[PDB]
């Protein structure tokens, strides 16, 4: 069996077009995800269920923080050496130091 | 049966009336597709310096569902169709934010005289390059000279020159 | 070998700091969810995946906080916010390494929950992926 | 043993009381979901997990109702509301026990869905967990 | 109130986009 799964939240807020590096890893069973890198390298090719939720945090003005969820979930056929990561196209992603609001979690379904 | 040409992956494009109709197929149609109908808007300019209609009638229709000719087959769709020569002005400026724009050249030197150009801009953080393309257009327009009305919204990118 | 999966939609609205009681259970293999305590007594240790979506009470309340908690530790949270008082999903999906006997349950941290009786708007569904 | 999984992103803008027809199929094992049919026909009885996100069209309308339904009885629902014509998802995720010959699909209860061409903003993805 | 805060997140394999999420919201101060 593959024995691959991970789930991680985000602590430091991100900006620009830089890729989101979810660092606060709750579980990284299989150690295929680097918390600092915030990226995931497929070492066992197969079908992987991935999902991500991010909390947007911006506003103007009375000034308040606009909070809404950008979320999605996909099924990807990864091969050996493939790279998976959540690049923030543009905008602002709120970050909880330990509040765990922005999540990125994935796990394998089938082994090729 | 008809001939169409779709341009995608293009931050900026330029083409004479002839540049889009070489097969000489009466009723040939050129197509443009928005990179992302949410973070990119479409702004087009055509120099009616040449009566494209005079040689051959020419209209423009927008559409959200991919159609090379069918979307115009039932042109009664009448999606904002805009004759591109009935311009009581030297320059025709149109803006569009739907998913697909289409230009229909239909038979009821100059080929390299008239000219069509299109630009897409991040309605949040536009590019200085696209920003100055917008710049040239706005300037030449407020003249074309009645400096009275060139409403090409440029929120988030006022021109470094003559603007602000 | 172990086969455990569950999916319960919300039936009645819950306000205040409390453990939301999901009652409209549609699929309950293994019977590890008791609607009475709104809890998931995990008898089989391993890795579990839980997703949850909670709707905001339209017209009453503006920002409601929801947290999925294992034992007393908050492992995930969400925040539904809308000034105009319209509806907005507070949703999340997590993968956890549950021990023997632990309990995972939703705790609304302020705000007012909204739950169609059978429109099954707000859902809470989980299943085991690996067995230890 | 049985390998069944599918994932398809929506391609054209659907509005009104019609079934959504996801066409941009990215991964399709076993070939049980027909993008043209926009529906998932179960041929391997068991339990399935179906998650769907549908994007409200911006600038038009305020309310968007996306309700997953297996056969003719609605089994899930989702609402998206934004007063100032913003973009807000109407997502949900449900574990369902589908015997042989069952049909499941996302029905649109009013509103206008987005018309992403390839960006795959709206997505529908499911996979089997257990075999009956 | 008006204003406007939008955000686009992309999840891409090797650079080719696999998932896109949009978060557009104004809190009407
Ligand atoms: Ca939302
Ligand atoms: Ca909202
Ligand atoms: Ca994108």
């Amino acid at each position: 069996v593959p024995r691959v799964a991970f789930y991680a939240g985000l602590k430091n807020p991100h900006e620009g077009y830089e890729v989101l590096k979810f660092d606060d890893v709750v579980t990284n069973l299989g150690n295929n995800y680097d918390a600092a890198s915030g990226k995931f390298t497929c070492n066992i090719p197969g079908t992987y269920f991935f999902t991500y939720h991010v909390l947007m945090r911006g506003g103007d003005g009375d000034a308040d923080q606009n909070y809404d969820y950008a979320s999605n979930s996909v099924i990807l056929h990864l091969d050996a050496g493939d790279e998976v990561f959540i690049k923030l196209d543009g905008g602002k992603a709120h970050g909880g130091n330990s509040n765990k609001y922005s999540t990125f979690s994935g796990f394998i379904i089938y082994s090729d | 049966f008809w001939c169409s040409t779709l341009v995608k992956g293009v931050i900026y494009g330029s083409y004479s009336v002839s540049e889009m109709f070489p097969k000489n197929f009466t009723n040939c149609t050129w197509t443009l597709e928005n990179p992302d109908p949410t973070k990119y808007s479409i702004y087009l300019k055509f120099s009616k310096k040449d009566l494209s209609c005079s040689n051959f009638s020419l209209l423009a229709y927008q559409f959200d569902h991919f159609s090379h000719e069918k979307i115009k087959d039932l042109l009664r769709k009448n999606h904002s169709i805009m004759q591109l020569c009935n311009s009581k002005n030297a320059f025709v400026f149109l803006q569009y934010d739907k998913n697909f724009i289409q230009i229909r050249r239909v038979f009821p030197e100059e080929d390299q005289k008239s000219f069509f150009e299109f630009l897409v801009l991040n309605k949040v953080s536009p590019s200085q390059f696209g920003c100055h393309v917008l710049c040239t257009w706005l300037e030449s327009c407020l003249k074309s000279g009645r400096t009275e009305s060139c409403g090409i919204m440029y929120t988030k990118c006022t021109c470094p020159q003559h603007l602000g």
